[PDB]
RNA sequence: CAAACCAUGAAAGUGUGGCCUAUCGAUCCUUUAGCCUCGAAUUUGAGGCUAGAGGUGCCAGAAAAGUUACCACAGGGAUAAC
RNA sequence: ACUCUACCGUCAGGGUGCCCUGACGAGUAGGCAGGCGUGGAGGUCGUGACGAAGCCUGACCGUAAGGUCGGGUCGAACGGC
RNA sequence: AUUGAACGUGGACAUUUGAAUGAGAGCUUUUAGUGGGCCAUUUUUGGUAAGCAGAACUGGCGAUGCGGGAUGAACCGAACG
RNA sequence: GGGCGAAAGACUAAUCGAACCAUCUAGUAGCUGGUUCCUGCCGAAGUUUCCCUCAGGAUAGCACGAAGCUCGUUUUAUGAG
RNA sequence: CAGCUGGGACUGAGUGAAAUGACGUAAGUCAAGGAUGCUGGCAUAAUGGUUAUAUGCCGCCCGUCUUGAAACACGGACCAAGGAGUCUAACGUCUAUGCGAGUGUUUGGGUAAACCAUACGCGUAAUGAAAGUGAGCGUAGGUUGGGGCCUCGCAAGAGGUGCACAAUCGACCGAUCCUGAUGUCUUCGGAUGGAUUUGAGUAAGAGCAUAGCUGUUGGGACCCGAAAGAUGGUGAACUAUGCC
């Protein structure tokens, strides 16, 4: 029936956005990551070389580290086989930013004992 | 599986273990049942390393399987060895080094408590 | 030879009822393609050629002795068969091997202890000569 | 990412020819160029990287056409008249 | 089923001899363990012509497997260990 | 330049008494089996003329007691030594 | 594979489109059928990458057998009709 | 409430125990913890037994294929004979094991099933279309420093020697460090989980032989059902054709 590869099934994950069409601004372009930054993913046909895969969008993830410099960097995410170390390669523009709220729970909790 | 001497050594070890236990009474008891590789033939080259330059010759080696007698173990390293089979070289060269070659039967007679003990694979 | 399990089931040597020569897939199998046999998408088969065959490795190829420098040495600080210059062993004195065989080197590895022995062999390998020379020796002839 | 490394630019600068976006051929072989391993022994016969020739379209590849009813044998609604 | 309490199956832990005792136990392939099995035999004494195997018939423990005793009868064979 | 980490070093951050460690899930590996199934519930592409034919999701049977149903594996209640 | 034809491969010991008898020969059958104790522990699967490949089988999915160890209920969010 | 009313469940009785309990009494009961009797299903050592048998109610039996046959699928009159995974023999886990860092053989000798001999094995070499080496049972790869040797040319510099030592990285052993409980003390010692550091060895497979077992390639090869080839005989007794 269908062939695989590019736009099949999840055409939106290949696609840009109608509202946010046109060339991508210098938001996630210049925002490079390091160890333990939680991030998201959504592609486009705006960034040609270093486009991530469509099946491995939908999933969230965390950045392992940025390896050497900016490009050739990785995002960790599980694939639905079973729990396994799986990642995905991409360059900077496709990577987003998310929940840095949860880890600040420990620093909030530590204001405990000195209230005696 | 039934080694006539070794399955009688199970009923020896449990009789001591369920009264005056040792950590060598725990580990070696499982490996009286278990198979070929799980009864390791330890060489006296790996005893010459582990039991005295690195690790302590205070800690006495309770060998699980047999004792093979590699090289010609010198007057410098040594430990007191107890095992299943003891070979002619181990009856010579361990005595030359400065230890006894005993047996697991006599560990129950000597001191089942494990004050200064290790095993070796 | 489990007569009890085998004769009172008749599955031993067969499997399920109609398994005939489909199951072992004939007997043997070839190189390339054929129907319903044990060939399929196998990983063995390919290359074929057995043996490390070359015109150098055949007749008149003289064998080496099993002869390390330290494996020879271990018997020496016990036995006083050999001579002592520094120490001074022979090749074929603590060792068998290089009686009949054509040449006789002194060979292999191990990060060498400080043993100033002098060996009396036919030839020498590259292995032993550097190690033993650093320790404080050399090869001597027989 | 770093070196090799020529011509362009004030420099910053970004790419191993391409706007996201289908577009072809193995073992076997063939023959050629680049040049690391050889039989007293100076050469040389014989033999293993890599790159290219050649519509094997089923794209993962054996020169080249068949009625089959005198008739024999083993199987099959895996398959049909019905 | 629900539910009471007991009983049957392997295994664990505490402490041997094994007992307490948890959780589950419909069943085909299949593997392992355990138990019953023929011909034969190193062994072989024990039983025998004052009655052996066998034939035939009765008693006949209980885990599914099939085996000891006893009666009518045999006219030489066969098991402790 | 700077980024990223480990050590040195200060602070934030709970304690008394007695005894001791639970799995309903992961990983490794020798000597088998499957490699051809049925039905009910629900939605899709599709002939709502038909059991035309295809894709998703779920229970029981396959390998299940017993009761209900005049007769009927799937449903209802439900688990069996 | 010869004998033979005005033809029908009629004909040759009831066998002739290749006589009959005996041997190698127990040829061989990728297909089908049949196939011998018991209980207990314990027990799945009809799914797949892929094939000059299709009543098969390399591999993978799922539980065999044996040794040594292995959950979640749910809370904050993030991504996608 | 035992007014009254129906049951499961427990204690106890000649003689006559041990361990874990409570309350009460000049008394004892509950609670514990010690101990049944006959058939029944039916394979191997039971009561006085085989058994015709009214009336009434339950009530559809297999080896095999398949999701699926008591079924109108196959397969017995009935009894006895014969028979369907197996004494070859290779590989790999494992049981048992004399003996092990060297051990264990064989022909044969011969004290004859004994005992002696120890030839010789034991998981075994990278890799370059054509210009070497032979790796310690077998022992290599990746990266790098030091040094020995030869040739050309102006020692300007270019090329192998990196075969090998060794430096250095890795499965991993063993040590080291830390968390909480923790014997024992402000001193040593035991165990567990995780991580860093640091020292060192083995193709890390750290023994060979043997009785034996397993599934399978092979072996009388699980038992059964074919059409068919080559080779050597015998048939024109019948019959197609020939001739007189």
């Amino acid at each position: 029936g269908k062939s695989h590869g590019y736009r099949s099934r999840t055409r939106y994950m290949f696609q840009r956005d109608f509202r946010k069409h046109g060339a991508v601004h210098l938001s996630t372009y210049l925002k490079v990551y390091k160890v333990g930054d939680i991030v998201d993913i959504k592609a486009n046909g705006s960034i040609q070389k270093g486009m991530p895969h469509k099946f491995y969008q939908g999933k969230t993830g965390v950045v392992y580290n940025v390896t050497k410099s900016s490009v050739g960097v990785i995002i960790n995410k599980m694939v639905g086989n079973r729990y396994l170390e799986k990642r995905l390669n991409l360059r900077v523009e496709h990577i987003k930013h998310s929940k840095a709220a949860a880890a600040a729970a420990a620093a909030a909790a530590a204001a405990a004992a000195a209230a005696a | 599986s039934d080694n006539v001497y070794l399955k009688l050594l199970v009923k020896l070890y449990t009789f001591l273990a369920r009264r005056t236990d040792a950590p060598f009474n725990k580990v070696v008891l499982k490996a009286l049942f278990l198979s070929k590789i799980n009864r390791p033939p330890v060489s006296v080259s790996r005893i010459a390393r582990a039991l005295k330059q690195e690790g302590a010759a205070n800690k006495t080696v309770v060998v699980v399987g047999t004792v093979t007698d590699d090289a010609r173990i010198f007057e410098f390293p040594k430990t007191t060895v107890a095992a299943l089979r003891f070979t002619a070289g181990a009856r010579a060269k361990i005595v030359k080094a400065g230890g006894e070659c005993i047996t697991l039967d006599q560990l129950a007679v000597r001191a089942p408590k494990g004050q200064n003990t290790l095993i070796l694979r | 030879t489990k007569t009890r399990k085998h004769r009172g089931h008749v599955s031993a040597g067969k499997g399920r009822i109609g398994k005939h020569r489909k199951h072992p897939g004939g007997g043997m199998a070839g190189g390339e393609h054929h129907h319903r046999i044990n060939m399929d998408k196998y990983h063995p088969g390919y290359f074929g050629k057995v043996g490390m065959r070359y015109f150098h490795k055949q007749q008149a190829h003289f064998w080496k002795p099993v002869l390390n420098l330290d494996k020879l040495w271990t018997l020496i600080p016990e036995d006083k068969r050999d001579q002592y210059l520094k120490s001074a062993s022979k090749e074929t004195a603590p060792v068998i091997d290089t009686l009949a065989a054509g040449y006789g080197k002194i060979l292999g590895k191990g990060r060498i202890p400080n043993v100033p022995v002098i060996v009396k062999a036919r030839f020498v390998s590259k292995l032993a000569e550097e190690k033993i020379r650093a320790a404080g020796g050399v090869v001597e002839l027989i």
